[PDB]
Order: structure tokens, then C-alpha cells, then sequence
């Protein structure tokens, strides 16, 4: 055939893929965590907007630490061969490199690890989008005015 | 030319190769929701893939949701330590091409 | 629709917005240099650079130096530890708007 | 006029602007840090590439950490009205969020804050890019074949 450049990824699958979206609204009192009020609007805007892309949507709301692993392990461990990508948003309170899970932290990194190029061999090649709304530390932008 | 670290004969990539990370605010930061209408970040990125996903390649969309975040928001607080402040969303791409929704 | 945290009379931006950084390699990774040749990343950065910077956004330029360094490179090493690594650079974009080098 | 739409950075100013290089090669043995062989081979590839890209290209070799300092000080208190942005290099060792003068480490987050929007006005809505080179930690990546 013609000339091939591949700049592209192969996104015509036959399925986009999963879209997993954690929403953790309501932690553990023993946690001292805050309920985190309009992420509901949040999870229910993504399933929308990601239906509308042709994703599988799956939420799941208030996972446990152990929980949001056990989640990630087992998707990981699907057979992701006939999708084109690979979706995750997180929706919860956080700090640099740590997600929360409703009973305390959980790496990034462990979460990620389960996709690695080698560990998930069906989405080796394709893109992996890890989508989070945390916080990322205590700093504050004062912002400049324009 | 030629060296000891390229043109393999068993072609491999990084295991950290195509992953995005599409992060709500800066290294270090807070970021921001509002109780009722959700978070700023996410209601932008939405608002952005609804209106460019058929029309846009991935990176240029979140350039699109951090000016959106950037410009248009700015927090309300009763605590003067948290109240006027501002957000810029970091996109952060170890993916090795361009990423369309549609084909 | 109405709220407390958007359409602000005054008009701000982030301090830490219009940031671009460019890292040679994932967060909490080496990086690899050639004593002779020089750094994968910078060698394909400049490549790419020369090649696209008047025909390519720079977010895609950059993309193809995450696929550059990502498939042509793997270490050599006497030491084992060290031996047949690879890398990906990570780009970490705070930009609001598209860049292109030329007009 | 016609509709205006604002997606990309003016980048016809007067001038492209600055491109900092700083090309750390050798350190002070009192650091035990080693030489950087090569590294002029990549301080010298990046003079050429953004000179041709229109850049008022400026190097440095191996400056302490004050001086890295000093440098991104005084370059930020510079006028950059007529510059369309800013680009800064840097060629050492380093760690996650760390890069190293010839006589110890320097933030990141220090240099660049130099630059933030409300510090260096004449930059503010202009891009500013930090292109890095140096280790981030301690982790190897084994890949994986395709």
C-alpha cells in the first residue's frame, strides 16, 4: 500500500475500551475525612461523556482502600485485546502521588502498576489515561491579575 | 554512526511507555470543588471532550481544559486563606502518539 | 446557571499557569546519557526539533521524542543492574494555548 | 475584523526570546559527584537547534548552585516585553524535583518561581519552558518486548 506513518494511536478496535470512575464521596469517620459534596454531579457528567466516546463506563462509589486495589487488580487481569485504550478517573481527596480511598491512602503507583507495559500485556502499545481530581499537596495559588 | 544503546534486534518499549496523566492542579497544590456544580477540573474536561473529541487530538483538548480551569475560575471562601484563588490543571503525557477519539 | 467561583470582575490567571517542563524521563526514574553521543532525550529532542518545529504544535513534537526515545533506545551496561534499561520522557504541560515556533 | 479564536500563543513578538543553557559537565570533588561525558555534545546540539528556531541562545558550564540562582534571578528581572517566550535548559545530575550545581542541589521549584506569573510580568501569559535533563530517582525500566 501506500506510505504508512503511524502517528497515530489505532483507535478503530473494536471496542474504545473501559472507563472505570472511582467516586469516593463519603470516608470513614474513624478516617476524619469530609464528605466531598458535588462529586455525584462529577461521576454522573463523566458516565455521560464517556458514553457518548463508545467507553464501557463503570462506576463504583466509596471504596475502601483494599477495594479500589482488588478493582484495579481484576480489570488489569481482563482480556483487553479487541480494545483500543484504556480509561480511569479518580474523584477523591488526595495528596502528591496518594489517592484516598475511604479508609486511608493508596499509591498512585499501585494503581498504575497494574497497566504496566508488561503486566497487562493486552494494553501493551495502547494508551492508558489516568484521569484525578485530588490534591496534590497545601499550596495555594494567589493567581495575578491580566 | 553507530553505539551500544540503540537499533536493538528485539525491539522493546519503557513498561511506563502510553500512560497520561490528566491531573486536576499543579505539583503540590489544592484543587478546587464547588459543592453543588462539582469540580472544576472535571466539569471543564467534560465540557471540552463534549464539544472537541470528534474535532481535536487528546493534548490539545486538555490545553483546552486548562485555560478553561485557568481563566474562567476562581474560589469563594469565608476563610480568607482560602478564598481568591486560582487553579491550572498539568497535563502530564509519557504516551508515544497522537490519541483522536474518533478514526 | 450562577455560583460563587466563576466570571470573576477582575480577570486572574494561575501563577503557575504557561508552565511547559519537559523531563528526559518518568517520574522517579534514571535518565540515560551516551558519554559519547549525549543524552537520549536532548539528542531526540533536537532531532525532532530540526525535523517538525515548522510543521508540528510543540505538545506533538514532543510526542514524537516520547516515541523517539521510547523505541530506539536501551542501555548497555558491563554491569547487569544497569543493563538493557529503557526510558520514557514525560512531558508535564501547565500551557494554556497551543505553541507553535512559527507564524 | 473576522472571528478571533485565541488557541495558539502569539509568537510573532520582536523577538522569539531567551533560550538558557545550563551545561553542568564537571563537579567539585568535594560532592563526589562525577563527570557528565557527553554533555557538551548536547549543549552544543541545543545551541544550533533553537538558534535556528530564531532563540537568543545564552550557555553556562558548571555553575554552583548560587550561581544557578543568580542566573535564573537575574535573567527573570530582565525586560521580556518585546520576547515571545522563554526557554531554560538544564543539563545536570539531579533527583525528583532536584537538579544539582557543581557544589550541591538547587529546587526546581526555586528557579522557576523566579518566573511565575506574578513575578516576572512581562512573561505573564507568555510560555515558559523548562526542558530537563536528569535523573528523577532511583528506578529502571526493564521494558518490554513487542
Amino acid at each position: 500500500s501506500g506510505i504508512s506513518l503511524d502517528n497515530s494511536y489505532k483507535m478503530d478496535y473494536p471496542e474504545m475500551g473501559l472507563c472505570i470512575i472511582i467516586n469516593n464521596k463519603n470516608f470513614h469517620k474513624s478516617t476524619g475525612m469530609t464528605s466531598r459534596s458535588g462529586t455525584d454531579v462529577d461521576a454522573a457528567n463523566l458516565r455521560e461523556t464517556f458514553r457518548n466516546l463508545k467507553y464501557e463506563v463503570r462506576n463504583k462509589n466509596d471504596l475502601t482502600r483494599e477495594e479500589i486495589v482488588e478493582l484495579m487488580r481484576d480489570v488489569s487481569k481482563e482480556d483487553h485485546s479487541k480494545r483500543s485504550s484504556f480509561v480511569c478517573v479518580l474523584l477523591s481527596h488526595g495528596e502528591e502521588g496518594i489517592i484516598f480511598g475511604t479508609n486511608g491512602p493508596v499509591d498512585l503507583k499501585k494503581i498504575t502498576n497494574f497497566f504496566r507495559g508488561d503486566r497487562c500485556r493486552s494494553l501493551t502499545g495502547k494508551p492508558k489515561l489516568f484521569i484525578i481530581q485530588a490534591c496534590r499537596g497545601t499550596e495555594l495559588d494567589c493567581g495575578i491579575e491580566t | 554512526a553507530s553505539g551500544v544503546d540503540d537499533d536493538m534486534a528485539c525491539h522493546k518499549i519503557p513498561v511506563e511507555a502510553d500512560f497520561l496523566y490528566a491531573y486536576s492542579t499543579a505539583p503540590g497544590y489544592y484543587s478546587w470543588r464547588n459543592s453543588k456544580d462539582g469540580s472544576w477540573f472535571i466539569q471543564s474536561l467534560c465540557a471540552m471532550l463534549k464539544q472537541y473529541a470528534d474535532k481535536l487530538e487528546f493534548m490539545h483538548i486538555l490545553t483546552r481544559v486548562n485555560r478553561k480551569v485557568a481563566t474562567e475560575f476562581e474560589s469563594f471562601s469565608f476563610d480568607a486563606t482560602f478564598h481568591a484563588k486560582k487553579q491550572i490543571p498539568c497535563i502530564v503525557s509519557m504516551l508515544t502518539k497522537e490519541l483522536y477519539f474518533y478514526h
